[PDB]
């Protein structure tokens, strides 16, 4: 484990040591590695930067420099925990905490996600040592994929105005079922800025020369559309794919460099990063041993390494 | 029961006229709506004169 704990600092409100008790198997973001450490760095408190509380965005931006933590033993003394980016050797599997409305699968990866749910906020309140504590909520990495996209572009209509009131609120998730509103409050500007960048400069470089060749065959992709079902389920109705069909450009040099299969390289270096460099990484998978298909919300699921 | 004036008035006949019959064939296709891949070698031929 490289075992690492950090202590009861000052008092204990009576039935608040209850309260770090049914905490166990979740998720600590303590910005360091350290044999022992203050509970000062551990709240919200030290989330909020200077002067401002970071948005759900800015979470993300603060969850990216600092490092999680599981909840392994509650004594009350002190709290070990497990250095999850080192310290994950673990053969034993350090049990988490699963806290979230979806029930998983079995085999799914699990990156961390602040609560941003309307009902889950995760709060516990500590009032002898005034703190206040927000778990992040573990959820499968599709859907948390499905999340991010979602929260950015948000942002993006917090930019341009324009449009009706009427907007689409990118507030209702899918899950087989399962509708799901999530909090829109307030989108902190530099939080969004900042993702909207790489957002766009990453997808600079991973167009290139050949790559254009591509271009020309977005008609030939209608032509798949009225013949067959893949396709037609593949192209979506809410696309520009549809929208933008109502060549060669020679320039050829050398024509040995393989321009085609030079494309879906570089292509595939900033475009095919896309959901890790705006969320934070998975690290956690799935994997229970009693071949329990599924792990109920509020479970406690064995945790193996990197997916 | 056709008097003199009603078919003298047949002098009208120099106006206008038809020359003859001619059949119509103009063929069409399954519609916007049922038009597949096997149905787009489909036609269907409609005659009229």
């Amino acid at each position: 484990c490289f075992e690492a704990d950090i202590a009861i600092p000052s008092g204990i409100s009576r039935p608040d040591a209850a309260a770090l008790q049914r905490c166990e198997g979740r998720v600590v973001f303590l910005p360091t590695i350290r044999r022992q450490l203050a509970l000062a760095d551990v709240a919200h408190e030290s989330f909020v930067s200077g002067g401002v509380s970071p948005d759900t965005l800015g979470l993300l931006l603060a969850y990216r420099r600092r490092f999680p933590a599981v909840i392994t033993r509650v004594l009350p003394t002190r709290i070990v925990a497990c250095p999850v980016d080192l310290g994950l050797t673990h053969a034993g599997t350090v049990n988490l905490r699963n806290t979230s409305p979806v029930d998983l699968c079995n085999g799914d990866p699990v990156s961390l996600v602040p609560p941003v749910f309307e009902g889950q906020a995760t709060d516990v309140r500590l009032e002898s040592l005034d703190l206040t504590l927000r778990f992040p909520v573990p959820l499968p990495t599709p859907l948390a994929r499905e999340i991010v996209a979602r929260l950015v572009a948000r942002g993006i209509r917090d930019l341009n105005p324009r449009t009706p009131g009427e907007l689409p609120d990118l507030n209702v998730l899918y899950y087989n079922g399962a509708r799901l509103s999530l909090v829109a409050d307030v989108q902190q500007l530099a939080s969004v800025n900042t993702e909207l960048r790489s957002l766009v400069l990453n997808m600079v470089y991973s167009i290139t020369e050949g790559t254009t060749l591509i271009l020309t065959l977005i008609p030939r992709l209608l032509a798949l559309s009225a013949q067959d079902g893949y396709v037609n389920a593949l192209l979506q109705m809410q696309s520009v794919t549809r929208e933008a069909a109502q060549a060669p450009m020679l320039m050829q040099d050398g024509e040995r460099r393989l321009p085609l299969y030079e494309a879906l390289v570089a292509w595939l270096a900033h475009a095919g990063q896309l959901g890790d460099i705006l969320a934070l990484a998975p690290a956690v998978r799935v994997c229970t041993f009693d071949g329990a298909a599924v792990v109920q919300s509020g479970d406690m699921a064995p945790v193996i390494r990197y997916p | 029961v056709v008097d003199g004036p009603a078919m003298l008035t047949l002098q009208v006949l120099a106006h206008n006229m038809a020359e003859r019959t001619t059949a119509l064939l103009c063929s069409a296709a399954p519609d916007a709506g049922a038009n597949t891949a096997s149905t787009a070698n489909m036609r269907i031929f409609d005659g009229a004169l």
